[PDB]
């Protein structure tokens, strides 16, 4: 009897900012009478999702830090310093700065 | 049918509905604060004049992608708003997850820039589309670590537990690595001032602005603004004191603290200039993701050490 | 109140048209697509069958097959971005110069 | 949250629907967008919370973003596939369609005969999820961590450029 | 549950492999040197095996949920470990003629490593997705790591979107059996279950989805289409580690799963994999048959090879010695292959461009190198089931294993596949010896050269004597 009202606040709030958009487009509507770009964006945004996909793994240590003892700070660790050896090998090899 | 459950169902329909319309009028009355900064009725004749204005689709892009891109970049970081309590009982979402839902609206915000620079069939304009794409991807990786240096310090996702946590310290002063991180991939992903438009490095790429017009355009000029506000009220209700104050009322506090903060992106505006796009992801691949890491890591061991 | 059949059927539904566009499409971008439908239909199935019995293993399993999809995406679209640069098409049955 | 669960299966299902038998690809991958969307509110209508928002964080947020980043990256529109129309003639639809349907039609006779105790409430937050990835699952995300680093390696040897320009026309085979 | 100190002692080359791993991947950063990097990764296997001798040294117990150490995962590691040293000292000669960086190969072909320990290891369900992912995932860009080449590319690309499919079939079986049996360990498959229930509809089509995978990934018919084309397209060293140690950690975790789990009663699923067993062993030795290319004709008797495993998997829960027969056949299977695919390796090292068509031309070997001719025709002998070899002794225990349980069309299947295959392996044989119609001096090839040798001299020894192979078989036995 308040979770219910807190959902039904939430619906409203997203049908009604979908209608508002809608009635603003429309309003504003009815009124008034062979190449390629790269591989190193693609790169970058590799880089982006496989240290999103990481940083889930932080994303889901972060809720359990105080449950977790002091192994699980461990295991955390090693697994930033595996991130931090993968991103300290990209800033090394150059495939990270752009020079354009 | 008069039930006391439905009259307060209706005030809590009534609360959403007023909290959406004061953070769009916000955007919209500081959008006309920071070009003075730089007539409160101006915006209401730009509103006249951009209802009566005609759409312009181009004969050669598409009805559906053309539009949906200011709709994405309008509605995404504005439901990103509703995370956002400003009371203890003028809330509209309790969600388990507060955080990570700010971490879907942002990871959604680049298809708006992504579908604006196919939807402009123009070359320029998709190559300013893929810089910045890149440069918000290259900040909204490590904007999630920034966010979870506070919610490992507070625990749960919440962010009623986030301002409960608060009680006795904020989370500036034992985080402003997590705090400065977060500024600056708020300062990338809505794309604010130093890094915008990085068409600046070559003459071969264009804005994705271009090509709309009217109602299209008005709805990118509000909803990056609208942006900045949400980024702002995420900034003040995790890192400082949400609704937290000694005398003045929990509101007036939260208004006058997000105030401070986008007069603070005021002095950004005016102080420092924009970075070149190399030294840009340098920056946001080098020395800010280790940072937050390593923060996380700093307060892993803290938050374990005085555990009694 | 919702039955695991209507759950997993939903999965399988999306399993089988995952297959059904990998098998049917020449495009190989579409077929890495079906590829990323078929995964996130296993993924789930994973999350209903962990939903119904209570326990946190489903949603382990989800973690793991979208770090999984994000993994084999990258390598997917890098192989997509070769083989557009090396044959300048995407016919999946152009590149079949292995016979028996 | 059971009429949401669905009402968002069937837009899902309607929407890679629409994904399997289009004709341009930006408009399928959008498609697909939706359909992630919908499989969401199903991970959040079943009470799995994290699954939802990590649907939207990772897999509507990461890896449509590297589909459309290809697509709008090099520049198909599908050009000289949709005027061929391979997938919209018969002799070529009805065969796998029809076996991957008898595949439908048996794998959910399988899925029948199990007793229905029903998809409860409790919904498992991100703390529980972390206290069993951080327990008896520690090799899991250790070795992924080693898995997603092994994927970054092949993915970055297999499709880097070579080359130098921000904007470079197509040579065969790489000049 | 927890990890004690003293569990780590068990955890020991899986650590090892990772902080090589890491250890290697920072030498690339800060030098980017191609013999240091091959000396550390050998190095790390190297001391890894001696981690495996320490293990021994201690016991055997369930480190975690995910994993259960114990003799069956030790030989399976220390194979493993051996194929990956083995792939690292052929691919060092084929890298040293290469034009782009040389270093990612190692780092995938030890993260490739630890993925088949971790499968070795695997007592669960998750560890075994995630062990046939961490194999999976390294090969692509080992395949396709000359992917100048266009048929080393277009194999990378096959074996990316097929080991994709069948990654999400085998997730989707897996599910399956999550939402009937309410445990994802192995020995929790069926135990819900009792008096004659156990073969619900759920759980059999989740098993057989997982079939369908591990079929894949072990060139089972008829998902072994991927296996000509992938051996062909790879490098050789990578042809000779997706030969070796994926399958032998695939095979390993096959065999733990249908042992610990109690679906091994089920009277479907041994029908289901003993149709699949006579149609491989039949359909490989067949299209082996017609076979000029050698890597393709390796690809088919590979697919005969796992046949001939299923057949010994088949009656491991009547034949008593069925764990021991695929030990002692994987060694014999593993030297066979390591020696076959170095001769392969050693003969077309360097890389030598990606202009350049890679084919091998065996005829006519003897004339101008007759040791890896020697060494070829000892494997060529050693995969036919031949005598005075290894191969026959693994042919025997397999034959002893289907006869014991009586499984005659299986037998009659692997006599019928024998000889079929004994053709086109003598053929071989007798072609590396014809005369040749047209027409090395560096450490690391005599490396690869004594590599080879000594596992002519291995198969040799172990065909006249394998008593020393039975003994430390037999010893290493898993906790039931």
């Amino acid at each position: 009897t308040e979770v219910i009202a807190h959902h039904w606040a939430f619906a409203i709030f997203l049908i009604v900012a979908i209608g508002l958009c809608c009635l603003m487009l429309v309003g504003g509507w009815f009124l008034g009478g062979r190449l390629r770009l790269s591989a190193k964006f693609y790169l970058v945004a590799m880089f982006f999702v496989i240290f999103d996909v990481e940083a889930l793994y932080l994303f889901a240590w972060s809720t359990s830090i105080r449950e977790s003892g002091w192994v699980g700070f461990v295991e955390a660790a090693i697994f930033i310093f595996v991130l931090l050896a993968g991103l300290v090998y990209l800033v090394r090899i150059g495939a990270l700065d752009w020079t354009p | 049918w008069i039930s006391p459950e439905l009259i307060e169902i209706l005030l809590t329909i009534l609360k959403a509905v007023v909290i959406l319309l004061v953070v769009v009028t916000c955007g919209a009355f500081m959008s006309f604060g920071e070009r003075r900064l730089l007539g409160s009725l101006q915006l209401v004749a730009d509103m006249i004049k951009m209802f009566f204005k005609e759409d312009w689709i181009p004969k050669f892009s598409d009805r559906v992608i053309f539009t949906l891109a200011p709709m994405i970049a309008f509605t995404s970081l504005l439901l990103a708003f509703a995370i956002v309590p400003v009371s203890p009982g003028w809330v509209v979402a309790d969600l388990n997850i507060g955080i990570l839902f700010f971490l879907m609206m942002a990871g959604l915000a680049v298809y708006a820039v992504l579908f604006a620079g196919w939807s402009s069939n123009n070359k320029y304009s998709l190559l300013g589309a893929m810089r910045a794409s890149a440069q918000t991807l290259s900040y909204e990786v490590f904007l999630g670590l920034s966010l979870m240096g506070v919610v490992a310090q507070a625990g749960s996702f919440n962010m009623t537990d986030i301002v409960n946590s608060q009680a006795h310290v904020w989370n500036v002063i034992p985080q402003f690595f997590g705090f400065i991180t977060f500024a600056i991939a708020g300062v990338a992903v809505c794309h604010r001032h130093p890094f915008d438009q990085p068409e600046a490095e070559q003459e071969l790429a264009d804005g994705y602005h271009i090509e709309y017009s009217g109602m299209k355009f008005g709805l990118f000029f509000v909803g990056e603004y609208i942006g900045i506000v949400t980024i702002s009220a995420l900034m003040v209700t995790l890192f400082f004191g949400g609704w937290q104050g000694p005398l003045l009322p929990p509101f007036i506090w939260f208004a006058l603290k997000t105030a401070f903060f986008m007069m603070m992106f005021i002095l950004i505006r005016a102080s420092l200039p924009r970075p070149r796009y190399d030294q840009v992801m340098s920056f946001g691949w080098k020395i800010c993701l280790p940072l937050t890491l390593i923060n996380l890591l700093v307060t892993a061991a803290v938050i374990l050490w005085q555990a009694q | 109140m919702i039955p695991l059949q209507h759950g997993l059927i939903l999965a399988a539904i999306l399993f089988v048209l995952g297959l059904t566009g990998l098998v049917i499409r020449r495009n190989l971008l579409f077929m890495l697509i079906g590829l990323e439908i078929m995964i996130n239909a296993s993924a789930l199935a994973f999350v209903v069958a962990g939903s119904y019995w209570g326990q946190t293993d489903g949603q382990v399993m989800y973690i793991l097959a979208i770090s999984l999809a994000a993994a084999e995406a990258s390598i997917g679209l890098a192989l997509l971005l070769q083989l557009h640069r090396r044959r300048q098409n995407l016919n999946i049955d152009s590149v079949s110069e292995m016979r028996g | 949250m059971e009429f949401a669960f669905y009402i968002c299966g069937l837009i899902a299902i309607l929407a890679t629907l629409r994904v399997i038998t289009h004709t341009n690809p930006v408009h399928a991958l959008l498609y697909l967008i939706i359909s992630l969307l919908a499989i969401s509110g199903v991970f959040f209508s079943l009470g799995a919370y994290f699954a939802g928002a990590l649907e939207i964080i990772v897999y509507a947020g990461a890896i449509m973003v590297l589909f459309v980043f290809v697509v709008m990256m090099l520049n198909l529109g599908g050009s000289e596939i949709e005027q061929e129309r391979q997938w919209l003639k018969p002799q070529v639809w009805i065969g796998p369609a029809i076996l991957s349907a008898i595949m439908l039609v048996v794998i959910v006779y399988a899925i029948l005969g199990v007793n229905d105790q029903g998809i409860d409430g409790t919904p498992i937050s991100a703390k529980a999820v972390g206290i069993t990835l951080f327990g008896p699952y520690v090799l899991a995300v250790e070795l992924a961590s080693m898995l997603l680093l092994a994927g970054l390696v092949v993915a970055f040897h297999v499709g880097r450029e070579e080359r130098a320009g921000e904007v470079l026309s197509n040579r065969k085979d790489d000049s | 549950m927890t990890i004690t100190p003293q569990n780590l002692i068990a955890l020991l080359p899986l650590l090892i492999v990772g902080l090589t791993v890491v250890v290697v991947m920072l030498s690339i950063a800060w030098r980017r040197n191609h013999f240091l990097n091959a000396t550390l990764s050998v190095i790390g296997l190297n001391a890894a095996l001696v981690s495996l001798w320490f293990v021994g040294q201690a016991g055997a117990m369930d480190v975690t949920p995910l994993m259960r150490v114990d003799g069956f995962a030790m030989l399976y590691t220390g194979l493993v470990l051996l194929a990956s040293l083995a792939t690292c000292t052929f691919a060092y000669p084929w890298l040293e003629g290469y034009n782009d960086n040389k270093d990612e190969f190692y780092l995938l072909v030890l993260i490739a490593a630890l993925g088949g320990i971790l499968l070795a290891n695997a007592n669960h369900l998750a560890s075994l997705f995630l062990g046939i992912e961490l194999i999976s995932l390294p090969l692509f860009g080992l395949v396709g790591y000359a992917f100048r080449q266009k048929r080393s590319l277009e194999a990378s690309i096959k074996y990316t979107i097929l080991s994709a499919a069948a990654s999400s079939f085998l997730l989707f079986g897996m599910a399956l059996v999550y939402a009937q049996s309410g445990d994802l360990s192995f020995v929790a498959l069926g135990k819900n279950l009792g008096d004659g229930m156990l073969n619900e509809p759920l759980l059999l089509a989740g098993f057989g989805l997982m079939i369908v995978g591990l079929g894949f990934k072990l060139s089972l018919v008829p998902f072994h289409l991927w296996t000509p084309d992938v051996y062909q397209g790879a490098p050789a060293p990578v042809s000779t580690f997706l030969a070796t140690a994926s399958k032998i950690a695939i095979f390993g975790v096959v065999m733990r799963l249908f042992l610990y789990a109690p679906v091994g009663d089920s009277e479907a699923i041994r029908v289901v994999l003993a149709i699949i067993a006579f149609a491989s062993i039949i359909f490989g030795n067949l299209m082996a048959l017609s076979q000029t290319n050698i890597k393709r004709l390796l690809g088919y008797s590979s697919i005969s090879h796992l046949g001939y495993l299923l057949v010994a998997l088949i009656a491991l829960q009547t034949g008593e010695m069925s764990m021991e027969a695929v030990g002692v056949y994987l060694a014999g299977y593993l030297f066979s292959s390591l020696g076959a695919f170095g001769v392969v390796s050693l003969m077309s090292s360097p890389y030598r461009g990606p202009d350049a068509d890679s084919l091998f031309s065996y005829r006519g070997l003897f004339w101008h190198r007759p040791i890896l001719a020697a060494v070829m025709t000892v494997m060529m002998l050693s995969l036919a089931g031949i005598p005075m070899t290894l191969g026959f002794i693994g042919k025997f225990y397999v034959l002893a294993v289907g006869v014991q349980a009586h499984l005659w069309w299986l037998v009659g299947a692997v006599v019928v596949g024998s000889a079929i295959g004994l053709y086109y392996y003598l053929r071989v044989a007798v072609s590396l010896y014809l005369h040749a119609p047209e027409q090395p001096s560096n450490w690391q090839y005599s490396a690869g050269g004594i590599v080879v040798l000594i596992s002519a001299l291995l198969v040799l020894v172990l065909g006249v004597w394998p008593q020393p192979l039975i003994s430390i078989v037999r010893l290493a036995m898993p906790l039931m």
